[PDB]
């Protein structure tokens, strides 16, 4: 079940884009 | 002009400025968009581009 919910209570992973010194 | 003859020919051109410059880019260039401090909220919004 975990697994098809991937695809159970799951944590929302977030993660940003960002630049730095222009990079 | 004024930097340039005030520097021309150092260690080679500046190769000290173009070093405290790196360190000027405090204070910006990060994700922090207002300096909070106490009650008093310093938004630099409409300069930070």
């Amino acid at each position: 079940a975990w697994t098809q919910v991937l695809l159970p209570k799951i944590k929302n992973v977030v993660h940003e884009l960002r630049i730095t010194n222009q990079v | 002009e004024n930097i340039y003859n005030r520097l021309g020919e150092d260690l080679n051109k500046w190769q000290a400025l173009l070093v405290q410059i790196r360190k000027a880019r405090g204070t910006f260039d990060n994700a922090e968009t207002k300096k909070e401090f106490g009650p008093v909220v310093i938004d630099y919004g409409k300069v930070q581009s």
